[PDB]
């Protein structure tokens, strides 16, 4: 078989510059390699074709280069959609096989995060469990910290957090991070509190709550 | 309570209706507010009432 | 318009069967070759299959020989993908796509893919709670609400907002898998402060896997 | 183990770019290397600055 190393990784850019991800094939392959896009949890989209062709629909920023088994894809003015995973695939031989991959992130200005608290719904109290979601919303960069404290207490092991797809049009960030307890302790406890550090942020922020308050 | 643009929508044609009186408009808003359901029902006879009133 | 459509996905057990199938309109799939490929959850893609409908001239990754069968029915204009003997590492979104389409020896279609999830573990919808605008979730003069929707497998579940109205502003989180084994997602959205109260919100969940539709309508506590 | 290289792509004009590279410490050195010298073939000669046991580079085109 035939594989296809892709780098880098990961590469973040600023909005305009031009970027450049390479894919190596470790044996010839002669143009036989495409270049496809993968964003917003949607299906691959086809980019370049035989090396260095731009299928029709493709926006002129992107090419596609070949030296030897290297191949080059390059974005000429990198726009905030374009914020995606890239993969190459050659098509020389069977089985076809595809890159691992690279990550474009775009790169902007620090922004800190809007920080808000949810306490567990009153239709969900009916019941055994209790869920409390603090919510990071629209930072730069990805980088935060949110710990969770429950009457001053440092809580672990009992939080998930979940990070969406970088935006589309400002290239932000949003997090939650969801709190989960039994509604037995949820009632024993009094202050829920989120805490948030990141870049944006002269000092650390505190969102939080008492039990029962309006 | 609060309402979707379409209950919105409905709201607003009877409240910009030329030929209903007062009592008429705010019965007909009211009818909208008690029954969603029955939306288009209302508005098809406020409408009726209107024309029937010019 | 060219366009392909998989159909088939879902839960099943170890060592279970499914069939997956790839329907094509706007292009005669006996003009190309159809391809399945697949994408293991927040990984890279990974071919499967191929078939020449023509000729019915196939062939197979070698991690699914013998387990997996691609077929066509021209008459169809349709694909199939017969798995067997699934496994755990099966678990992926699968999708159909065409090759030598127009003369062009790449993937220029795909569809939309289908999930497809082999697990022990049963079926289970999801609950869905209101993430409700408070004092706590307002700043600048907006405001955040949501709808957390928890406890279900497998993936995927849907939100929308106000019937897909509703789309500004809005954050759907990546699903998170919880110790328990069971997924929970929350949905939020930013909305002026001033609508609260006059303007409804509604999320609209959907587990297809468990028959679930709910409509959830959000207000201040 | 796998590890990250991380790498600052500096150039001429002022612009930069960042970069992971991963695998073996040993690939993901070569991987990065070899990136550099594709891009100075359009951005000039580079230099690489190796900190943190070589674990971070800054990459500095000339133009
Ligand atoms: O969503 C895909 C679109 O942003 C690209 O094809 C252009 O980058």
């Amino acid at each position: 078989d035939i594989q296809m190393t892709q780098s880098p990784i990961l590469l973040s850019a600023s909005v305009g510059d031009r970027v450049t991800i390479t894919c190596r094939a470790s044996q010839d392959v002669n143009t036989a390699v495409a270049w496809y896009q993968q964003r917003t949890n949607g299906s691959p989209r086809l980019l370049i074709y035989s090396a260095s062709f731009l299928y029709s629909g493709v926006p002129s920023r992107f090419s596609g280069s070949r030296s030897g088994t290297d191949f080059t894809l390059t974005i000429s003015s990198l726009q905030p959609e374009d914020e995606a995973d890239y993969y190459c695939q050659q098509h020389y031989t069977t089985p076809p096989t595809f890159g691992a991959g690279t990550k474009v992130e775009i790169k902007r200005t620090v922004a800190a995060p809007s920080v808000f608290i949810f306490p567990p719904s009153d239709e969900q109290l009916k019941s055994g469990t209790a869920s409390v979601v603090c919510l990071l919303n629209n930072f730069y960069p990805r980088e935060a910290k949110v710990q969770w404290k429950v009457d001053n207490a440092l809580q672990s092991g009992n939080s998930q957090e979940s990070v969406t797809e970088q935006d589309s049009k400002d290239s932000t960030y949003s997090l939650s991070s969801t709190l989960t307890l039994s509604k037995a302790d949820y009632e024993k406890h009094k202050v829920y509190a989120c805490e948030v550090t990141h870049q944006g942020l002269s000092s650390p922020v505190t969102k939080s709550f008492n039990r029962g308050e309006c | 309570g609060s309402y979707n643009k379409d209950q919105q929508s409905a709201f607003y044609e009877i409240l910009n209706m030329p030929n209903l009186n007062e009592a008429q408009r705010n019965g007909f808003i009211q009818s909208l507010k008690d029954d969603p359901s029955q939306s288009t029902n209302v508005l098809g006879e406020a409408k009726k009432l209107n024309e029937s009133q010019a | 318009e060219v366009q392909l459509v998989e159909s088939g996905g879902g839960l099943v057990q170890p060592g279970g069967s499914l069939r997956l199938s790839c329907a094509a309109s706007g292009f005669n799939i006996k003009d190309t070759y159809i391809h399945w490929v697949r994408q293991s959850p927040g990984k890279g893609l990974e071919w499967v299959a191929r078939i020449y409908p023509t000729n019915g001239y196939t062939r197979y990754a070698d991690s699914v020989k013998g387990r997996f069968t691609i077929s066509a029915d021209t008459s169809k204009n349709t694909a199939y993908l017969q798995m067997n003997s699934l496994r755990a590492e099966d678990t992926a979104i699968y999708y159909c796509s065409r090759w030598g389409g127009d003369g062009f020896y790449a993937m220029d279609y795909w569809g939309q893919g289908t999930l497809v999830t082999v697990s022990s573990a049963s079926t289970k919808g999801p609950s869905v709670f209101p993430l409700a605008p408070s004092s706590k979730s307002t700043s600048g003069g907006t405001a955040a609400l949501g709808c957390l929707v928890k406890d279900y497998f497998p993936e995927p579940v849907t939100v929308s907002w106000n019937s897909g109205a509703l789309t500004s502003g809005v954050h759907t989180f990546p699903a998170v898998l919880q110790s328990s084994g069971l997924y929970s997602l929350s949905s939020v959205v930013t909305v002026p402060s001033s609508s609260l109260g006059t303007q409804t919100y509604i999320c609209n969940v959907n587990h297809k896997p468990s028959n679930t539709k709910v409509d959830k309508k959000v207000e201040p506590k | 183990s796998e590890v990250t290289i991380k790498v600052n792509l500096i150039f001429a004009d002022g612009k930069i770019q960042t970069a992971e590279f991963k695998g073996t410490f040993e690939e993901a050195t070569a991987e990065a290397y070899r990136y550099a010298a594709l891009l100075a073939k359009v951005n000039g000669e580079y230099t690489a600055d190796l900190e943190d046991g070589g674990n971070h580079m800054n990459i500095k085109f000339a133009g």
